[PDB]
């Protein structure tokens, strides 16, 4: 969302895209790890090193900080009752928001999510299935996770009853009206007996209609398409009540959540085809007239949807990007179930693994090592600056307690939850996500600094 | 149309209907026509073969004034208790001498 | 074209070809009822088509277009004819003699 | 193991030939041409079914009635592909495209193994492999900026 | 200086440039477009003034203009606004009791107290030269159409006003039957007494339904089936409408179709009807109100019960702007009058119906409250000097 | 960013600009608005610079902010949080305002004092957690004793109205707001209440009506009142119907089938006016419009017929009648009819309007506002819809908390005895919570001119020790007790109050660059 009117800044625009459409949780990360190889690949120049020298030597260098990463991974995640490891996993990503009030209700529905949706012998998560809708009012705490559908209901009668206990939702897509085809057909009337035969064509068809839901035992109705006014009484005398103009994917998300099929035309209407559902209901807020769907139970859903309210637009439509981090981040684990831990511990380690390979060997590339493993620790020592400790005081506590032992877990935090072992503290990040970082960061370096020449215009006109 | 064998019955008919007016109202021994609307280049030719005056696109107000003052009677159209075509020739108006000075 | 909002609906393949014979059966039912009076030469204020020429050729007919309206005014009081509207409606006092 | 069914035909009910007039006279015919309409679609349908086209592929659109009706008879379907891709997709699985549905048989129906729907990058893309007689190929470059993947491109 | 009966009229020249004289107080702000936030609480202060009571309007802003002016001191000794508040309510409260001790009550049965009542509100206006003739018409057009002593509402829009150049303010007329503006197509009759009016809202024109219609034309005859069926059709309403026995036809002024065709002229011309057109759908009510007929739709329920009736319905020839209707005289007259005004400047005319209107609401104001005071700055003395007593 | 500048036309700031721009656009926002909080606040009158400018007085915070036009990036935030205050609860918008402000000013005094705005944060949210539970310990419930609930919401709508216009009209305003509400007897739908707005008069001529009124007069020859009648309303299509199916023509042959047609077409608009009079009914009201085809059927049978009412006009009739819609006509025995007493037309201010006098399961009103001017009756309006959406929601959450400053103390207690339980990085921030929630009855003290350095003081060493009860008096200018004097305000608004200013805070004081982008047609 800048205005930035730079061909290099630019593509940090597109680094950080990159990030969030592969895995989406290191954004902020990914650039600030750019800014750090190219600042330390400044001092690399003046010292007379070419630029495609440090590129092949970030290659090398990025090299081991891939295979050292893969050194400690596991995760006992089940989908069955091991959710601990995926809560822990989504509060990482969501406790650098502004959920850090609901930071254990909020990363519970981000958990179970996903898990409804997702496809366990593909290994594939879709995000269609997943609706994030948002309403002002209430608070943070109200946000709950609707397994169901939740669409804006537009009873046409203002009499229909406004709660359904037990619903055999009839999904179609023909509007009720008479049948109007799709080419010009200019109907000629001749005679006053064609007229007559106008009236009871069209009683007839509105009462086979309305008969033909009656006969499936359906209760409940769902239109794409409009509905006329002598259909709208035909509802309420036959104790039908039904919603009008409703959304593309919206019915495709309802035939989903109650195990349903969208039905064509009006002829082809089954109890087969028939979908189950419980509470259906609206709900108005506050003093407003939306009367959003509320589909409390259901009968296994592979559609759930999140209904995220709070006190302003600015805190619902943050909490919207802040969540479907934290849905992307559980994405990311059913595709590789291997983790890392977060908090600057990684890129400690992955800083002294460039160090020893440094020395094996030194001949050329060993300027363009250490300058990658001085970038690698920007990143710890900008969470110490942001903490308020110091950056080069902090960092060299944690960096020479990896080189006295085995290297554990040991990162920094705000508080600092007492001891520095990220593996009691409970960060835990993806390996994949960082593995990503570290990859998209060296390839944008070498393209911003195998260039030397710049062949921009002047003035706009 | 559905045959092309009434074609040209359709296409006389629009002039046979136009002169079948022009023919019972100059019958009557009527001489000076006056006319608000517009008498077209075909219909003419039915003044100048019976030696009519045929005066076109005059003025509302001055046809009243004149077939006020000449016992005539402003007709538009046919009329009459289902008559196809009468006019009524008994209420014509009168004059002494039209002449174009 | 009349003034009219004449369409026709062409459904057999003998219709076709009947009304482009019909549009120069017309022509020929005009050009007759004017070589009725035997005249020798033809002058109207509108367009004259081929087809009508071409009665008017083996007739030893010679034709003029398009005279203005009020040079056949002055040729009418010349040669003592009367500008008629309708050739089917040709009698023997509208031919200008003495010419 | 499916069959791909490579189509130039519109799977939508306005099909329509822009030049046609149905002028009807009474409301028991007037019925039978919106029931004809139906009819006409869902013949085209019953064409690709009982022939094992599981996956189906057409350059024209498909409606939201032949799109329901695949997936209650548990079939695949993917509208609105380019030329450039349907050409190399008659190639890969060694059929041949079909524009009239009805002369599909069994020798211009393709085959694969693996047919998934994969989310490289975000978005979905619908890949062919498993067939051992591709004459073609698909190279498909992933990179961190566009203009990164336009000089991957042009390398 | 335009309050009280030597007061003068003020004229707003507007961007348009359509300039007008004005008296009543309600006017006059509307007109002005004052710029200030606080000058436009003022304006609708004398607009709904002109609805409640119809003649307090200019007083309204003399009251209001001195209540504030009052408050100058009152802010610069320490005076909080909330206590001004409070104590302007109590004087408000005690206000009242003071003009009711002044009050007479009066019935509506006596003529002279209601003619004392509507010349006052004369005085101040342009006509009050003219207090002999618009004062007694002022109290006829209201004591005849509110039913009295059984009702203590009645509504002004039963009192149409029409405005027409020329002559002047004494030409004026309280004709209690229908006047209207529209023209008599044809107008070779322009009169007929002993008439039966009725009102028609069909379309006496060619035959055509809401959906699409078309004629088929195959056929040499067919041609004479269309002129000549639709000859008879239109035969059949005149004929309908002749049996009937009206002589005053009224048609409302349709838009989608045409009303009366040049066809259906003819037809009524020689059955000896006139026939008005141009007729407004927001104009039905008055005229059903007044000569008692029905809004006829459809020609199978025109029948003799939806008529009216009228002594002598013709078209007054006029010297000035035109001409106009005048039905006079009707069985069972309703609860509906017309006053016609006249003037011979289009200013004139515009600050009688003005001055009409101020008389009318001050007979509005004595049908809700029988009760009246003394004028002329009589009962402003008696709340200064009760209120000062009050005070102390 | 400042140093070599890559953008077009677009400027930023971070961490000097930023959060001073922040503040002082957020700060003016609360002080402009301060002056209208209280029962003896002033209020404001909003214009413009032309072109219809459509001046319109109002004393809601909600309303003088979503008309201004704030230029600033950070007091837009304000804006729409005062936004959904009115759209939730529908009162405090101003409350609100003012709290989220006093926040902002108490965390620019800690600019000086060299603490982090993420410490700030942590400290506010164990703060807005100590104040949750001050006022739900404080709420008092009402199930039965009806006597005391009833007696509960007038001082509801009492606290309600008495910051408003309607300041010597609580013996009249009140019953208009309670009763209204009461006469509803289920959901608080917040329409069925239709406000009616008529020049002349008073505020204290204004009324509740016991039945209904509406617009568009009974047709032109039918009967305007009608005693012990059957109402039946409908939202059908009466004259040039054109019957769903588009693509069809009359095609003939002559004009004589054409008089045919267009005569079955009447009788088919005969045949749908005598469907509908076969229930016995006497009124009818049609959504859309009746021409004059349908209008003499219903005419000659002495039944009325009210065209084109409103599209919500038929919603609150099925309210107030106890019937349906009822747009088809095909079983009479399956439609329910409307019942009422008399459909006589009353005269308000010089407009005819139709009362249907005695009506009913009547669960709907109509209030008839009468003012001296326009501005006064725009500002009674949004005055009583402040006071009616609080008693919709006091009927569904019947839990009170003490107002008049009683429960901002409350709150600030709570705060004040956890900030002794912290460290001292945490315990500077709790203070200042606390001391911005002094800061409303500070606001409510001084508005009347009363001494409020040491009212507020004489409420904090009143909730120091007991008095759970002890609030400001703003009758006399004193202490007192707020279940005596009965100024109460609901459980719901009080908690927004509290937890939307808390949240919004909590969004200014962690930003630290505003980027703003290069503005379109502006130059
Ligand atoms: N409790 C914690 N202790 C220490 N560090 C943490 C903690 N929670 C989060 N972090 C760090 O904060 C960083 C936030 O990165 P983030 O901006 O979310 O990346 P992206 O922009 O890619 O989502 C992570 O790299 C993580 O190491
Ligand atoms: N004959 C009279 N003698 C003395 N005073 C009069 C006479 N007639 C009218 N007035 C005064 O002229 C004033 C006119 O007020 P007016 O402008 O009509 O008030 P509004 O604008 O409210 O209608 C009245 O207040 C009345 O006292
Ligand atoms: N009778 C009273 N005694 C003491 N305080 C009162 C009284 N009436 C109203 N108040 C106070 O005046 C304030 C008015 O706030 P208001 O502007 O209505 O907030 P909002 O704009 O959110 O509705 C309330 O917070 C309330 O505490
Ligand atoms: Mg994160
Ligand atoms: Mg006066
Ligand atoms: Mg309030």
């Amino acid at each position: 969302m800048m205005d930035v009117d730079h061909q290099i800044a630019k593509l940090m625009v597109e680094l950080s895209k990159s990030q969030d459409d592969e895995i989406g949780d290191g954004t902020t990360g990914v650039v600030v790890l750019a800014g750090a190889l190219l600042e330390e690949a400044e001092q690399l120049l003046d010292r007379g090193i070419h630029p495609i020298r440090i590129a092949d030597g970030y290659e090398q260098a990025a090299r081991v900080a891939i295979e050292h990463l893969d050194k400690i991974s596991d995760s006992v995640l089940v989908d069955i009752k091991d959710t601990e490891p995926l809560i822990q996993t989504a509060k990482t990503t969501l406790g650098s928001k502004v959920v850090n009030s609901c930071h254990r209700q909020m990363a519970e529905i981000a958990v179970n999510a996903v898990l409804t949706v997702a496809d366990m012998e593909r290994r594939d998560v879709d995000f269609e299935l997943i609706k994030v809708e948002g309403k002002v009012g209430g608070r943070l705490e109200d946000t709950k996770l609707i397994k169901g559908v939740i669409v804006d209901k537009d009873f046409s009668h203002p009499q229909m009853p406004k709660k359904v206990e037990d619903a055999k939702i009839a999904i179609l897509t023909c509007p009720f009206e008479p049948p109007k085809p799709k080419t010009k057909h200019k109907l000629d009337v001749t005679s006053v007996e064609d007229y007559k035969a106008l009236q009871k064509y069209e009683k007839e068809k509105f009462e086979e209609m309305i008969q033909q839901i009656k006969e499936t035992g359906a209760n409940l109705a769902i239109c794409q398409w409009g509905f006329d006014d002598e259909a709208n009484h035909l509802l309420l005398q036959n104790n039908l009540p039904a919603v009008r103009w409703v959304g593309g994917p919206e019915i495709e998300l309802i035939a989903i959540a109650t195990g349903g099929r969208i039905v064509p035309r009006f002829s082809e209407l089954t109890a087969e085809k028939l979908g189950f559902a419980g509470l259906v209901q609206e709900i108005s807020f506050g003093t407003t007239k939306d009367k959003m769907l509320v589909i409390e139970q259901c009968k296994n859903s592979r559609a759930v949807t999140i209904f995220i309210r709070g006190g302003n637009k600015m805190i619902i439509e943050e909490a919207k990007r802040s969540l479907h981090d934290a849905l992307c981040v559980i994405r990311n684990l059913i595709r590789d179930n291997r983790v890392v831990y977060g908090g600057g511990a990684a890129e400690i380690s992955c800083a002294l693994a460039v160090s020893q390979e440094a020395d094996k060997c030194p001949t050329l590339e060993q300027y363009a090592m250490r300058a990658f493993a001085d970038a690698l620790e920007v990143i710890p020592m900008a969470l110490s600056e942001n903490s308020g400790m110091n950056p080069i005081q902090t960092m060299t506590e944690v960096r020479a307690r990896q080189v006295k032992e085995m290297n554990p877990a040991l990162g920094i935090d705000c508080l600092h939850k007492g001891t520095n072992d990220m593996k009691q503290q409970h960060v835990i990040e993806t390996l994949i996500g960082k593995k990503q970082q570290i990859s998209l960061a060296t390839q944008m370096v070498r393209m911003i600094l195998k260039i030397d020449d710049i062949r921009k215009p002047g003035e706009s006109e | 149309i559905t045959d092309p064998e009434k074609l040209d019955q359709i296409r006389q008919r629009e002039s046979d209907i136009t002169k079948e007016r022009i023919q019972k109202i100059l019958a009557t021994g009527a001489n000076v026509i006056l006319t608000t609307g517009g008498i077209d280049d075909m219909c003419l030719k039915y003044f100048v073969e019976a030696g009519a005056m045929a005066v076109r696109r005059v003025l509302k107000r001055d046809l009243k004034r004149i077939a006020k003052a000449s016992g005539a009677t402003i007709l538009s159209t046919l009329a009459n208790l289902e008559g196809e075509e009468t006019f009524e020739a008994a209420m014509l108006g009168q004059a002494e001498e039209v002449v174009q000075e | 074209k009349g003034e009219s909002q004449t369409d026709i609906e062409i459904t057999r393949e003998e219709d076709f070809t009947r009304i482009l014979q019909m549009e120069e059966e017309y022509i020929q039912q005009l050009c007759e009822d004017i070589i009725q009076l035997k005249p020798d030469v033809v002058i109207t204020e509108k367009g004259i088509s081929d087809l009508a020429q071409h009665y008017l050729m083996r007739a030893n007919i010679t034709a003029i277009r398009r005279v203005r309206k009020t040079d056949n005014n002055r040729i009418a009081r010349a040669c003592g004819a009367r500008i008629v509207s309708r050739p089917e409606e040709l009698r023997e006092d509208d031919v200008g003699t003495g010419a | 193991n499916p069959k791909i069914a490579l189509l130039n035909v519109e799977l939508e009910l306005k099909a329509e030939k822009d030049n046609a007039e149905i002028r009807v006279h009474t409301v028991e015919d007037y019925q039978a041409i919106v029931d004809a309409e139906w009819n006409i679609l869902y013949d085209k349908l019953e064409k690709i079914h009982h022939s094992g086209a599981k996956v189906v592929s057409s350059k024209l659109p498909i409606g939201d009635v032949a799109t329901q009706y695949f997936a209650d008879r548990d079939m695949f379907c993917a509208g609105r592909v380019p030329e450039e891709d349907l050409k190399r997709t008659m190639m890969a699985c060694g059929g041949s495209i079909q524009t009239s549905v009805n002369a599909l048989s069994a020798d211009v129906l393709g085959r694969c193994q693996v047919f998934e729907e994969t989310q490289i990058g975000g978005e979905r893309y619908n890949f062919f492999t498993g067939c051992p007689k591709a004459k073609t190929c698909t190279f498909i470059l992933r990179g961190g900026a566009e203009q990164f993947m336009e000089e991957t491109e042009r390398s | 200086t335009s309050l009280g009966p030597k007061g003068m009229d003020k004229m707003i020249q507007d961007g348009k440039g359509d300039v007008t004289i004005t008296n009543d107080g309600a006017t006059i702000l509307k007109q002005m477009q004052v710029l200030h936030p606080a000058a436009r609480m003022l304006v609708e202060l004398s607009k709904a003034q002109d609805i409640e009571a119809g003649d307090g309007t200019t007083s309204v802003v003399i009251i209001a203009g001195s209540l504030l002016d009052s408050c100058t001191k009152l802010l610069q000794k320490g005076i909080h606004p909330t206590i001004i508040s409070e104590s302007f309510q109590k004087a408000l409260e005690k206000g009242i009791e003071i003009l009711t001790d002044m009050s007479r009550p009066v019935e509506l049965s006596d003529r002279e107290t209601l003619l004392n009542s509507a010349t006052t509100s004369l005085n101040s206006k342009v006509v009050s030269q003219y207090s002999s003739l618009l004062s007694p018409m002022s109290v006829n057009a209201v004591m005849k159409v509110i039913d009295p002593a059984t009702a203590t509402s009645v509504d002004l829009r039963d009192i149409k006003i029409v405005k027409k150049l020329g002559g002047t303010i004494d030409d004026c007329e309280l004709v209690e039957g229908l006047v209207l503006t529209q023209k008599v197509s044809n107008s070779g009759i322009t009169r007929v007494e002993k008439a039966k009016i009725g009102l028609i809202q069909f379309c006496l024109s060619a035959p055509k339904t809401d959906m699409d219609n078309q004629i088929v034309v195959s056929d040499y005859a067919q041609m004479d089936r269309v002129l000549r069926e639709e000859r008879a059709y239109i035969l059949n309403l005149v004929k309908q409408i002749k049996k009937t026995g009206c002589n005053v036809l009224l048609i409302q002024k349709s838009i989608l179709r045409d009303a009366l065709s040049d066809l259906a002229l003819h037809f009524l011309n020689k059955m000896k009807i006139m026939v008005i057109k141009d007729i407004e759908r927001e104009d039905i009510e008055f005229i059903c109100k007044t000569i008692g007929t029905k809004p006829v739709a459809h020609i199978d329920q025109f029948t003799a019960d939806m008529l009216g009736s009228a002594e002598l319905a013709e078209e007054v020839n006029l010297n000035g702007s035109g001409k106009l209707l005048k039905i006079t005289g009707c069985a069972s007259p309703g609860k509906t009058v017309t006053i016609v005004v006249r003037g011979s400047n289009k200013l004139v005319i515009e600050e009688a119906e003005r001055s009409i209107h101020d008389a009318l609401c001050v007979i509005r104001c004595l049908v809700k409250k029988r009760a009246l005071i003394a004028g002329g700055g009589a009962p402003e003395i008696e709340l200064a000097l009760r209120l000062t007593e009050y005070s102390r | 960013a400042p140093v070599n500048i890559f953008k077009a036309g677009a400027d930023e700031e971070r961490a000097e600009t930023a959060r001073l721009t922040s503040f002082i656009g957020a700060i003016a926002i609360g002080d402009l608005v301060k002056s209208t909080l209280g029962p003896k606040g002033m209020d404001k009158i909003l214009l413009s610079s032309g072109r219809d400018a459509s001046l319109m007085v109002t004393n809601d915070g909600a309303t003088i902010l979503k008309n201004i036009g704030v230029d600033n990036p950070a007091a837009k935030v304000l804006v729409d949080m005062s936004r959904v205050q009115d759209d939730e609860v529908g009162d405090g918008t101003t409350s609100v305002t003012v709290l989220a402000a006093e926040l902002l000013r108490e965390a620019e005094s800690l600019i000086a004092k060299k603490i982090h705005p993420q410490t700030i944060i942590a400290g506010w949210r164990e703060a807005t957690k100590a104040a949750r539970e001050a006022l739900l310990s404080s709420a008092v419930d009402h199930g039965s004793d009806e006597v005391k609930f009833r007696q509960d919401l007038m001082n509801i709508a009492g606290t309600t109205l008495s910051s408003k216009l309607l300041t010597h009209h609580k013996d009249h305003f009140t019953k208009l707001a309670v009763e209204a509400v009461l006469r509803l007897k289920g959901s608080g739908n917040l329409e069925a209440i239709h406000i009616i707005k008529k020049l002349g008069g008073s505020l204290a001529d204004s009324y509740l009506d016991e039945g209904f009124l509406l617009d568009k007069k009974i047709g032109v020859n039918q009967p305007k009142r009608i005693e012990n009648a059957k109402i039946l309303i409908a939202n059908t299509g009466m004259d040039t119907d054109k019957i769903k199916i588009f693509g069809s023509r009359v095609r003939v042959d002559s004009t004589a089938k054409v008089a045919e047609i267009e005569h079955a077409e009447k009788e088919k608009m005969k045949e749908k006016v005598e469907r509908i009079l076969k229930h016995g009914i006497n009124c009818f009201i049609n959504r859309q419009l009746i021409y004059n085809y349908p209008e003499q059927l219903f005419g000659a049978a002495g039944v009325m017929a009210i065209e084109h009412a409103d599209f919500a006009g038929v919603e609150r009739l099925a309210l107030v009648t106890g019937g349906e819609i009822a747009s088809t006509f095909d079983h009479p025995e399956l439609v329910k009819l409307g019942s009422c007493k008399l459909i006589e037309e009353v005269m308000i201010g010089e407009d005819k309007l139709i009362h249907f006098s005695g009506v009913a399961l009547g669960e709907a009103c109509t209030i008839v506002l009468r003012g001296a001017t326009q501005q006064i009756l725009d500002e009674a309006e949004r005055s009583l819809h402040d006071a009616l959406c609080v008693l919709a929601q006091t009927v569904k959450d019947s839990r009170t908390v003490y107002g008049g400053g009683c429960s901002e103390m409350l709150m600030a207690h709570a705060v004040t005895q956890l900030a002794n339980r912290t460290p001292g990085k945490e315990a500077v921030a709790m203070e200042s919570y606390a001391k911005a929630l002094r800061m409303l009855p500070t606001i409510i003290a001084d508005n009347a001119g009363y001494d409020s350095a040491d009212l507020v003081a004489q409420l904090r060493a009143a909730h120091s020790e007991g008095n759970t009860t002890a609030g400001l008096d703003m009758r006399e200018g004193t202490i007192g007790d707020m279940a005596i004097l009965g100024i109460t305000e609901s459980f719901q608004v009080k908690r927004q109050v509290l937890l939307s200013a808390a949240e919004a805070a909590e969004v200014i004081l962690r930003v630290d660059n505003i980027i703003k982008a290069a503005p379109r047609k502006r130059v």
